[PDB]
């Protein structure tokens, strides 16, 4: 029955920017609203309760406001460590509905071209009749890349899987791409390459049996 | 401080049953209300159930009534969530949490446990070394790693040297392959001279198959 409609779906803002996230309750919930911060791999952390009360340890750049139906979470001066998904929740009326979340990303941080490390198939894997090349892409910003693979000089698209870039630190991303081959395909070419495009420029690494 | 520790996650077949537990410490267990809250992929947070550790009386969200049972063991400060008639839609990270009185906001949370509801079999990983060499060395820093292939369900965890090695470690999210199995890798960068003086071992834990693998990664 009761809904908590949170907005926007996501936002990207620079370090030092003021960011605002809103939530609309479908009925009057007075000040019975809480806000949480959720980072990948970690449990949600309580930031705010009673709509505007900051929990122990929470930096003062976080503030909440509103009462009745309209609620706002404000971050006055966005910091790199604020990269997370934020959730509103109303907590008095069953079933204590959470909003759908707002993903906050940081833009405008120093740009960095990727490093590319390409690992050949291990001898153990080849002996198990399998082969995987692992392309490890690191220390890049912003966190968008595209990956292309080559067998000798020509494109290979079969057998490729690539991760979505993950933030490794307050400032850099990593990503992985995998090329699955047969041991015969691996051994029969002069080389294979992983070519990473980042902001219109490429870094390519090559391996050979 | 306050601690909440879950156990019980893993793979369950559709229609099956699974019991989670939460071990609480660092507060008067009977002074508070205990909860479970879940986070499904793509979906946000959903409160599941709460229990009064005194009476044992429980309240459930609509979709869990008659299906889930919350219970407590006062003597070992432990809460039990018994889940029956599970569906693919119940795949989620399950958290135990704490609230006070009629304010159902949660100041303390457990670490979460991932429950995957699927008709596929569990499958432990095949772990292969990604050997350091001159070809993976740049500016005197060598990259080495481990490739954790073909497992199901998530998750796997990876540490290095039993947790003694943490700086320069990058452990990637998993990829889902066409085979329906996951793979991930962990890569660590270290000084080239350390390849002769330090042993490097990746410690892989795949709790859903009760499998641990410690793979020595040797230079080649
Ligand atoms: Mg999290």
């Amino acid at each position: 029955r009761i809904q908590m409609t949170q907005s926007p779906s996501s936002l990207s803002a620079s370090v030092g920017d003021r960011v605002t996230i809103t939530c609309k309750a479908s009925q009057d919930v007075s000040i019975g609203v809480a806000w949480y911060q959720d980072k990948p791999g970690k449990a949600p952390k309580l930031l705010i309760y009673s709509a505007s009360y900051r929990y122990t340890g929470v930096p003062s750049r976080f503030s909440g406001s509103g009462s009745g139906t309209d609620f706002t979470l404000t971050i006055s001066s966005l910091q790199p460590e604020d990269f997370a998904t934020y959730y509103c929740q109303q907590y008095y009326i069953y079933p204590y509905t959470f909003g759908q979340g707002t993903k906050v990303e940081i833009k405008g941080q120093p740009k960095a071209a990727p490093s590319v490390t390409l690992f050949p198939p291990s001898s153990e894997e080849l002996q198990a009749n399998k082969a995987t090349l692992v392309c490890y892409i690191s220390d890049f910003y912003p966190g968008a890349v595209t990956v292309a693979w080559k067998a000798d000089s020509s494109p290979v698209k079969a057998g490729v899987e690539t991760t979505t870039p993950s933030k490794q630190s307050n400032n850099k991303y990593a990503a992985w791409s995998y090329l699955s081959l047969t041991p015969e395909q691996w051994k029969s070419h002069r080389s294979y390459s992983c070519q990473v495009t980042h902001e219109g420029s490429t870094v390519e690494k090559t391996v050979a049996p | 401080e306050v601690q909440l520790v879950e156990s019980g996650g893993g793979l369950v077949q559709p229609g099956g049953s699974l019991r989670l537990s939460c071990a609480a410490s660092g507060f008067t267990f009977t002074d508070y209300t205990m909860d479970w809250v879940r986070k499904a992929p793509g979906k946000g947070l959903e409160w599941v159930a709460d229990v009064n550790p005194n009476s044992g009386g429980s309240i459930y969200n609509q979709e869990f009534k008659g299906r889930f049972t919350l219970s407590v063991d006062r003597s070992k400060n432990t809460l039990y969530l018994q889940m029956n008639s599970l569906r693919a839609e119940d795949t989620a990270v399950y958290y135990c949490a704490r609230n006070l009185g009629p304010s159902f906001y949660f100041d303390y949370w457990g670490q979460g446990t991932l429950v995957t509801v699927s008709s596929a079999s569990t499958k432990g990983p095949s772990v292969f070394p990604l050997a350091p060499s001159s070809k993976s060395t740049s500016g005197g820093t060598a990259a080495l790693g481990c490739l954790v292939k073909d497992y199901f369900p998530e998750p796997v965890t990876v540490s290095w040297n039993s947790g003694a090695l943490t700086s320069g470690v990058a452990t990637g999210p998993a990829v889902l392959q066409s085979s329906g199995l996951y793979s991930l890798s962990s890569v660590v960068t270290v000084p080239s001279s350390s390849l002769g003086t330090q042993t490097y071992i990746c410690n892989v834990n795949h709790k859903p198959s009760n499998t641990k693998v410690d793979k020595k990664v040797e230079p080649k």
